[PDB]
């Protein structure tokens, strides 16, 4: 706890009756409080980064279960993530310095700024 | 030491990130999605965001919908009368970039042509949570300000 | 005395830029300024195929999305002669009517928030965020569900959508009652609305109102009873028609039209035939993913329907449905090619917002936002 | 159709259709006179100008085709009187009959350029204020001529310079064999 | 340069500039010229990321790339000038700040950017911007520093253009905007030295148009210290006469002898002493700006003027001063 | 006895039959000024004669409506007065007759339209009562 | 001002459907 | 306004009418947009006349009608504060091309 | 009708080519011929 | 590769060309194969029938998978 | 195709294809209310006036007795 | 004492609603594409709708034809007139079904 | 007429113990206290709100969010460069350039979706023959700068490999439609 400075207190006021369904690699604890009441508020995630958290830290294995699109906890879709090309999440580093943010291939901030001139000069 | 400066920046940023009232230039549907992001389910009054109806006192300006070439001067005139610690959020494809109407003669190719933008909520009809996450990214942009440390150079 | 009455509350009426020529507090003329939301829709559609043209329609009226896709689809089936199944018609109405509810839930309580009642807005928007759990579930996007395609409808309902629409319709009479108990009885409401923007029927006809502003005045004219364009000739529902024409009749209609739309939803649910979802004519309806991959002749059509298009034959028709705003009709001249040719979009709000000039004459300046309320003026269509 | 028997033959001058909504492609001179008929008539009572659709055929000689739609709330029928007026032919305005025609004709003049006779307040409704050019024509390029608008040292002002953008990619989907 | 376009705002001009002083009053016009004639601009900012936000527009999607850099730390200046062929230098101060002294902000930086551009062989044109009359033995320590900056940018890097703009007028300037908001001391304008100063202001748009014109020029304008003077050689009092024409106010000047001013600006000159508090940027009364105000050397001599750039400056009446209307 | 027309603005007229007789006699008298061999005059004469006849025969407004199945007598008066306006207008800018060239191209496209498309259905016949 | 004031009196609420309730 | 231009004479008459209108309206133009100091009335009259003369070779009457209509539109949007002022101040050999582009 | 058309001056001195697009050599089908286009 | 050096600047994750050139060719029985996609004929590419008359493996154009006769 | 996408092992014929899609359960849904059921079971016109008048009749007597005690 | 006649008891908070989350395939839908009679009988020109239409018959009327028609139209007897769309208003509170649809 | 309409609409409620009923409703707010009572019932009822970052709104496998170029289980980008999505795109966001790679099988040298110039209508997901381009349910990719929002040629749309675990699930559950 010790955060009376966030809405994280609203999540920690949840979890009082909720059951913990799995926890992904990053530490985000995925909770479920069904049966009681208030559909739409019976699946959430405790981000395990009580500060500096934001959305999109929820990996794709769980981002289904947590938006109610599926009923497969990330401990069940982890047997379906492709091993050959599977890639870990990236938290959406939007703005947090260059080389973390994404860059196109001509942005002059991207190492290896490609030239698009279709004609090959002499 | 510098620690006092670090904490006074943390405090200023906590203020400007807690109470960030946007002048919601709700043009078009992304204003209907913004109204859903102001509605009961995804509260914006929870995060402090209070939709101001006037440009005079507003920390932000969530331009949404198709910025028309005729509503470009009005958007600029509204942006020029916000108090200096202001930010702009582009919500929807039509507001952030050219969008469905990139090649329309009457549509500016993204408000990035009129006002300087700080967070582009992506998705042409952004989910109400997506605009909410765009605002939770504007909150990060505040938390990376440290204006006092820069005033001390 | 000229006053540049702009958008009082932004994010509700976005680009409203009236220029009121007042007389003290009495308005002498209201001159609306259009074009602030004039995206090049009636030009951009001439440049794209009949499939690429459909997403503009959900973006024409932003509070009642699928009604315009349903008005466009019925204008590229009027030409194509593309007979759609019974299930496509029933889904198409169950969503045109869910859209009537999605619009009246907004255009009532956004109006009721301009008048001043703050809570009906948020209750109706919880209801709308329940109906967008249907839009978003059946197509994908909560608002712009490019779902009512020309032939039939994009793709079948998920296997749990009628149960959820039922579990919503059971609890929706109560929400209308609350929106009604909070606004209909109030003396601060009636006072703010009775004898406001009264439109004699000759005026609602002259100015081509043709909506909930043509049934306020008492003209019994609903293009679901006049020109039944779907199962509407099978579905039972009573069109509420006002007797005075004041903005308090149009509100009472929009709050009854939100119950008859509930009747139509419950009927479309209780009688939805298990048939094909799109027209069997695979040269107007892209074949399913399963078929185009397995069948070579389906793959060719999936290629020439997602690149070339229909090439609907040469004609010119005005297909008008009863969108929530009013008679939304899309006059679709069609050169033989795969791209439309001057897909003109008659959109109510271009004819209604004309009415603001005579509706709000001699009304007080604070009424000029109530008029804009009951006209359901959404500037995407204007 | 009853409307064609009573109507003076000269008024339905050029054309007449019989499906997809019936139309009386008339002449521009007999238009508001033809719109006077079909309204204020006992057996043809339209009273409702639904729409005024400018349509531009560049390959014609009378380029535009001002398609007046008309609903008849009484007899439950819809007639589409049309016209044909090129870029410099002022066409009769029917704002005097159906006052809804005001904004529709402002839009027809704005988009196309078919000025309307004795139409009070015939002023560009949709396009920008300083807009030169008529968009919904055919020869008007999609991206517009000078229609980019950006902020600049002329502070608080968005200029209107010549336009430059990612080139609109026109795809030649149209296949032979129609 | 390798220009592939027609006008700008999507064209290319082969000028991937790094306008070192872009987040400043001169910088916003120069960046707009360079990025409206369609060329990349690598605007480097010093502190708050809100500094170059007004420059993310006026350039089309990466034509203006604001970058972070520390003025005293190299290996970051080299990173800002990594992909660049033009390097303009607008980094200058009119007031000493407790952290950066006059030399460490006017001379010891311009020399540093000059050296780290020399090392990064490929900077075709390096423009160096310093005030007019910034010659050694000038009273104002700002002009002595700005003269040493010219001498060190030419030595350490020859064929490097040097604009010499005189006090630049325009919106958000440091010459007229302090006088107004001091006319808001009830029309009381304290023209110092009695308005005997003779200085040639210039519309900042035209200083920018000259800074870009030495880029679009040929091999010439290299190592040739221009003097972007402007028209209508004025006097401080006479220039103030034109302000009161725009802002509706009645001329109510006073004369201040130079000792009185230098005593009134004796505070805010303990900048190096008052460590635990930064002073509020002396706007009108600046002991160094006053030392410059004394001698009217701010006049264009027979050195290169706008005429040697096919360019003629705008006047100082009408639009090039119409930013004062916002004070009426 | 009629309380009110549901339509707003169309005020209930007590003397419906009398003003209807007046208007239809005026119409029959004024239509004489158009050439006889014009479809407009045959139509006006025929329906004005039918409505004037049924208005003279029946007495109550309700029976006028019931036999003459054309809505309400207030809307009927609106129609008759608008018809008088049209006949007094048609006298001016006389469009009667056909000029020699008279090129009128009747165009018929018979493509069937799908049933589930807005098709203006006829509506109830005058057996509504 | 002689402008027509909005008289908040009217006829009592009676839901007025169309005649097609039972048999069109 | 009906196109009474059944001949170049009526069209020219209404051209002179529009010219007199614009000239007699120049006062408000100079007032609302503040050109009474940058531009002289002689110069604004010069510009209006150079406009009406630049398009004087129009043997078509209806084209002149439409030109006068566009001009009245421009004026009415300049008289009122519909358009701004920084354009009104602006509204008022082969080798040197070859060196710039290929077009 | 060039001046009333609002087209800017610099785009009415343009030099066009009024061709008729030949048949796409790849496909032997004449369903796109006879449609003259300004170029 | 060089084509893959135009869109991928990572150069640490194996290039898709190698990811498909390192999967072994699939033995089969007849002279024609299906390669409907991954496994589910509705989640793979349109079915592409490949000929195995040659001795070398015949790649599936859409998926890169390789098939050999296995006589 | 369309007989290889909807298999239903057996079926001997192109009809009797699976055809399992969403719809109302057998027997439809429950009868959904749409009318306005606003219960007017509150205090009547009287009982509200007589509670107010009764409170005035007794409570003002109590104000009087309290004024007597205070005096 | 309010809008709660044992009918608002249908409350908005559902708590058991979308019990089967959408992307969970408990039942695999089928969504028929084509009618069974049109699977192995793919003759199209009979089923065609785009192109299976009568051609446009645009024939000219000259003055002779229309004067012939005007002389042929002897009288406008009833049933040569367009029928009126008769629609009257009628007050009804909740009688359709009893408020239950 | 409005004068007589008023006289009659006030002579309808003109019988004692009905004038009293209406007087009491005006004298003591009755309709308004039914507004306050409903408002109170909602003041005490549970709140339909969602503390967003920790729990998010319900979606569906058909939800259209961040576009992702899928891959075949064995690497090999699924995107053969047919350009059908570049053709079907209403906003023309996708720019595809194709080159026969050295392996010989066609692939896109440039597959850049411009998300800002993109309407998220899912036409690309439908048009693509092999399901190469799909919309991942991400929808949370608000970017500080516009240039990042233009999704590069097959490199950032190649981040769908992270979202494949959810995209493969949504496709396995939607393919029945
Ligand atoms: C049942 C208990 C009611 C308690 C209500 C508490 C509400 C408090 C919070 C505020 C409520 C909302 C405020 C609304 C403001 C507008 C109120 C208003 O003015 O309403 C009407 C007037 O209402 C009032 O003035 C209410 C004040 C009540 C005071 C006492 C009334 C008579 C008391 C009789 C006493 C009987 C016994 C005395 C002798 C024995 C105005 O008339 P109209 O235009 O609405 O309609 C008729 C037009 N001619
Ligand atoms: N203003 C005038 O009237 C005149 C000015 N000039 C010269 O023109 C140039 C630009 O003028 P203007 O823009 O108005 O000047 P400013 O004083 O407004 O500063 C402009 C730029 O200089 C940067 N800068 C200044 N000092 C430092 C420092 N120590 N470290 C890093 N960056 C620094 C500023 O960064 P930041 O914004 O972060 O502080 C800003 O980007 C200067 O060389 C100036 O002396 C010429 C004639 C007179
Ligand atoms: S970007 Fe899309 S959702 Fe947003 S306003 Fe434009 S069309 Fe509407
Ligand atoms: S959803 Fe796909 S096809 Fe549609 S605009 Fe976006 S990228 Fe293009
Ligand atoms: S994403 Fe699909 S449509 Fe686009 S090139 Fe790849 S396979 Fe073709
Ligand atoms: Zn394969």
């Amino acid at each position: 706890r010790c955060l009376p400075d966030g809405n994280l207190l609203q999540t920690k006021i949840h979890n009082i009756g909720a059951t913990l369904v799995g926890v992904d690699k990053f530490g985000n604890k995925y909770y479920q409080k069904l049966g009681d009441t208030q559909y739409g508020r019976h699946r959430w995630v405790e981000y395990a980064s009580k500060d500096r958290y934001n959305a999109s830290q929820v990996p794709a294995e769980w981002h289904g279960w947590l938006h109610f699109i599926t009923d497969h906890t990330g401990d069940e879709l982890l047997s379906l993530k492709p091993k050959r090309y599977g890639l870990e999440h990236k938290e959406n580093f939007s703005g947090e310095g260059d080389a973390y943010i994404y860059h196109s291939k001509g942005h002059t901030l991207n190492p290896g700024q490609k030239n698009w001139t279709r004609y090959q000069s002499w | 030491a510098e620690f006092v400066i670090s904490k006074v920046d943390d405090l200023m940023n906590w203020a400007r990130t807690g109470s960030i009232w946007p002048m919601t230039f709700g043009l078009a549907c992304c204003a209907v999605e913004m109204m859903h992001t102001g509605a009961a389910r995804y509260d914006l009054d929870r995060f402090g965001i209070i939709f101001r109806p006037s440009p005079r006192q507003s920390d932000c300006m969530i331009v949404a919908g198709t910025l028309t070439n005729k509503m470009a001067p009005a958007l600029r005139k509204v942006y020029d009368q916000m108090p200096e610690p202001r930010w702009v959020i582009s919500m929807g494809s039509c507001a952030n970039g050219g969008g469905y109407y990139h090649y329309s003669y009457s549509v500016v190719r993204g408000c990035d042509r009129i006002v300087p933008v700080d967070i582009y909520v992506p998705g042409c009809p952004p989910t109400a949570e997506a605009l909410l996450y765009g605002l939770l990214q504007l909150q990060k942009k505040i938390n990376r300000r440290k204006d006092f440390l820069h005033w001390w150079n | 005395f000229t006053l540049n009455f702009g958008p009082q509350h932004p994010a509700a009426h976005g680009v409203l830029r009236l220029v009121l020529e007042m007389n003290g507090e009495v308005v002498e003329r209201a001159e609306p300024h259009i074009g602030l939301l004039h995206r090049g829709t009636e030009k951009l559609i001439e440049y794209k195929t009949y499939l690429q043209a459909l997403p503009y329609f959900d973006r024409s009226d932003y509070v009642s999305m699928m009604a315009q896709e349903h008005a466009y689809s019925l204008a590229v089936e009027k030409l194509l002669n593309c007979e759609v199944p019974l299930r496509a018609q029933y889904i198409r109405v169950l969503f045109c009517e869910i859209t009537r509810i999605l619009n009246h839930l907004l255009a009532l309580t956004t109006h009721a928030m301009d008048v001043g009642a703050l809570t009906p807005f948020l209750w109706a928007f919880e209801e709308r965020e329940k109906l967008l759990e249907f839009y978003e579930r059946v197509s994908g996007a909560r608002m712009h569900a490019s779902f009512i395609r020309p032939g039939g409808v994009a793709q079948d309902l998920p296997l749990g959508l009628c149960r959820d629409i039922d579990s919503f319709t059971q609890q929706f009479a109560s929400r209308i009652d609350e929106l009604e108990e909070m606004l209909t009885g109030n003396r601060i409401w009636k006072q703010r609305l009775v004898d406001i923007g009264t439109v004699t029927a000759q005026q609602a006809k002259d100015w081509g109102f043709s909506g909930v502003m043509l049934r306020g005045p008492g003209v019994c004219w609903d293009l679901r009873r006049a020109a039944p364009y779907d199962v509407y000739d099978q579905l039972d529902f009573d069109v509420p028609v006002g007797t005075r024409g004041d903005c308090y009749d149009r509100y009472c209609i929009r709050i009854e039209e939100m119950r008859q739309s509930l009747r139509i939803i419950v009927q479309c649910l209780n009688q939805m035939p298990s048939g094909m979802i799109k027209a069997d004519d695979r040269k107007l309806c892209p074949p399913s993913r399963c078929r185009m991959k397995l069948s070579m002749e389906s793959s060719i059509h999936h290629f020439e329907l997602y690149t070339e298009g229909f090439s609907v034959p040469a004609s010119s028709t005005y297909t008008a449905v009863e969108a929530p705003k009013g008679e939304f009709g899309v006059f679709l001249v069609s050169n033989g090619s795969n791209r439309p040719y001057r897909c003109k979009i008659r959109a109510p709000g271009f004819a209604h917002l004309q009415g603001l000039d005579f509706m709000s004459k001699h009304h007080m300046l604070a009424d000029v936002v109530t008029i804009i309320g009951t006209q359901d003026i959404v500037f995407g269509e204007v | 159709k009853y409307s064609w028997e009573t109507l003076p033959k000269k008024w339905v001058k050029k054309m007449e259709r019989s499906e997809h909504g019936n139309r009386f492609d008339t002449n521009t001179d007999y238009l508001f006179q033809l719109l006077c008929f079909l309204k204020l008539h006992t057996y043809t009572r339209v009273q409702v100008l639904i729409d005024i659709c400018g349509v531009d055929y560049p390959s014609r000689k009378r380029r535009f085709e001002v398609v007046y739609n008309l609903l008849s709330t009484r007899y439950n029928s819809r007639i589409r009187v049309q016209t044909s007026a090129d870029e410099v032919t002022r066409i009769s305005s029917v704002v005097s009959l159906f006052p809804s025609a005001g904004w529709w004709e402002r839009e027809v003049w704005d988009m196309f350029g078919v000025s309307f006779i004795n139409h009070p307040d015939l002023r560009r409704i949709l396009t920008d204020y300083g807009f030169e050019g008529h968009p919904l024509r055919k020869d008007f390029p999609l991206s517009g001529y000078v229609q980019v608008r950006y902020d600049d040292p002329e502070k608080r002002v968005v200029s209107e310079p010549i336009e430059m953008t990612q080139e609109f990619r026109y795809f030649d989907f149209a296949s032979p064999w129609e | 340069l390798a220009r592939k376009g027609t006008g700008g705002r999507s064209s290319v001009s082969g000028i991937v500039a790094t306008v070192f002083g872009a987040t400043g009053f001169l910088g916003r016009y120069l960046v707009q010229q360079l990025a409206k004639m369609g060329s990349q601009v690598l605007v480097p900012f010093r502190g708050s990321e809100d500094s170059p936000r007004h420059l993310k527009l006026m350039g089309d999607l990466g034509q203006v790339v604001p970058m972070k850099f520390d003025p005293r730390d190299e290996d970051s200046i080299k990173a800002v000038m990594a992909k660049a062929n033009v390097v303009i230098n607008l980094i200058g101060r009119e007031y000493e700040t407790r952290n950066f002294s006059f030399e460490d902000a006017n001379h010891h930086i311009a020399e540093k950017l000059a050296l780290v551009a020399k090392e990064h062989g490929g900077i075709m044109r390096y423009i160096q911007v310093s005030c007019l009359g910034a010659s050694v033995s000038s009273p104002s320590r700002m002009l002595r520093a700005k003269a040493a900056a010219e001498e060190a940018v030419l030595n350490a890097l020859p064929e490097a253009t040097i604009m010499r703009p005189a006090t630049m007028i325009g919106t958000e300037d440091r010459i007229l905007n302090p006088w107004s908001m001091f006319v808001k001391k009830y029309g009381f304008l304290p023209l110092i030295g009695g308005g005997t100063t003779k200085f040639q202001p210039v519309y900042v748009v035209d200083v920018a148009a000259a800074i870009v014109a030495a880029l679009k020029d040929d091999g010439s304008s290299m190592g040739k210290t221009y003097e972007l003077g402007g028209p209508d050689v004025f006097t401080t009092h006479e220039l103030a006469e034109i302000m009161y024409d725009m802002i509706r106010e009645w001329p109510r000047y006073v004369k201040l002898p130079f000792p009185i001013a230098k005593a009134m600006a004796a505070p805010r000159d303990f900048m190096v002493n008052k460590v635990p508090f930064p002073l509020p940027s002396p706007q009108i009364f600046n002991l160094d700006q006053i030392n410059a105000l004394t001698t009217d050397t701010l006049v264009s001599d027979n050195a290169l003027k706008f005429q040697d750039l096919d360019l003629v400056p705008h006047k100082l009446k009408g639009y090039p001063v119409e930013f004062l209307i916002q004070y009426r | 006895v009629k309380q009110t027309t549901g339509i707003v603005g169309l005020d209930v007229v007590p003397n419906a039959r009398a003003v209807l007789i007046d208007l239809y006699s005026k119409t029959l008298k004024e239509i004489q000024a158009v050439p006889e061999d014009e479809g407009y005059r045959k139509a006006v004469e025929s329906f004005t004669r039918q409505r004037l006849n049924v208005c003279k025969e029946e007495e109550d407004w309700e029976m006028i409506e019931k036999r003459l199945g054309c809505g309400q007598v207030e809307e009927l008066i609106e129609e008759a007065r608008d018809e008088l306006t049209l006949i007094g207008k048609m006298i001016e800018w006389d469009p009667w007759g056909v000029p020699d060239d008279y090129e009128c191209e009747v165009i018929e496209n018979d493509a069937p339209i799908p049933k589930h498309v807005p098709q203006h259905r006829p509506g109830p016949l005058p057996e509504q009562f | 001002a002689a402008a027509a004031a909005a008289a908040a009196a009217a006829a009592a609420a009676a839901a007025a459907a169309a005649a097609a309730a039972a048999a069109a | 306004v009906p196109p009474n231009s059944a001949n170049l004479t009526e069209a020219r008459r209404r051209v002179f009418d529009f010219f007199r209108a614009a000239c007699r309206s120049i006062p408000t133009i100079m007032d609302i947009y503040n050109l009474q100091d940058v531009v002289a009335p002689s110069q604004l009259r010069y510009a209006i006349s150079a406009q009406i003369r630049n398009n004087a070779h129009i043997t078509d009457p209806k084209v002149i009608d439409l030109l006068i209509f566009k001009g009245m539109e421009e004026l009415t949007d300049i008289v009122d504060h519909a358009k701004q002022r920084h354009h009104i101040i602006g509204q008022y050999d082969f080798l040197k091309n070859f060196y710039t582009s290929n077009y | 009708i060039g001046k009333v058309s609002g087209i800017p001056e610099e785009h009415l001195s343009r030099k066009v080519i009024i061709y008729s697009p030949a048949r796409t050599a790849t496909q032997s089908g004449s369903g796109k011929l006879g449609k003259w286009k300004i170029n | 590769g060089n084509h893959t050096a135009k869109w991928m600047q990572d150069r640490s994750k194996k290039s898709p060309m190698e990811l498909i050139s390192e999967v072994p060719p699939i033995k089969v029985d007849g002279r024609i194969v299906a390669c409907e996609g991954d496994t589910n004929p509705a989640l793979g590419h349109p079915i592409e029938f490949i000929c195995l008359d040659l001795n070398e493996p015949a790649i599936c154009k859409y998926c890169g998978l390789r098939y050999v006769q296995d006589h | 195709t369309e007989a290889m996408i909807r298999n239903k092992p057996g079926m001997a014929s192109v009809k009797d294809m699976p055809l399992l899609q969403d719809g109302p359960p057998p027997g439809g849904f429950a009868p959904v209310r749409y009318a306005r059921r606003i219960s007017n079971t509150g205090p009547s016109a009287m009982a509200m006036f007589l509670a107010v008048s009764g409170a005035f009749a007794w409570g003002m007597y109590q104000v009087g007795q309290g004024n007597k005690i205070r005096r | 004492p309010c809008a709660h006649p044992e009918y608002l008891e249908a409350v908005p908070k559902a708590t058991e609603y979308r019990l089967r989350c959408p992307a969970t395939i408990d039942e695999e839908a089928i969504v028929p594409s084509s009618d069974p009679e049109t699977v192995y009988n793919i003759v199209y020109h009979g089923r065609d709708q785009r192109r299976n239409r009568p051609p446009i018959r645009r024939y000219v009327l000259t003055k002779d034809n229309v004067v012939q028609m005007m002389n042929e139209k002897k009288s406008f007897d009833v049933s040569d007139f367009p029928k009126v769309y008769l629609t009257t208003v009628e007050e009804d509170l909740d009688t359709r079904g009893g408020g239950y649809e | 007429d409005d004068e007589e309409a008023e006289q009659l609409a006030k002579e309808i409620s003109k019988d004692w113990s009905t004038v009293f009923e209406r007087s009491m409703n005006t004298l003591f707010l009755t309709e308004m206290v039914r507004g306050l009572s409903l408002t109170l019932k909602y003041f005490f009822d549970p709140k339909v709100t969602i503390n967003y970052p920790f729990e998010k709104g319900p979606l569906s496998p058909r939800f259209r969010g961040e576009h992702a170029l899928r891959r075949y289980p064995t690497g090999e980008e699924r995107c053969i460069a047919c350009k059908l999505c570049e053709a079907v795109c209403p906003a023309q966001a996708i720019t595809i350039e194709a080159e026969e790679r050295e392996d010989g099988s066609r692939r896109t040298t440039r597959y850049d979706i411009d998300m800002t110039k993109c309407i998220y209508c899912g036409f690309c997901q439908e048009a693509c023959p092999v399901d190469a381009i799909v919309e991942g349910p991400n929808f949370e990719f608000a970017t500080e700068t516009h240039e990042e929002l233009l999704y590069d040629k097959e490199k950032l749309l190649e981040n769908g490999d992270r979202w494949e675990t959810e995209i493969a699930e949504n496709l396995r559950s939607e393919s029945l439609y």
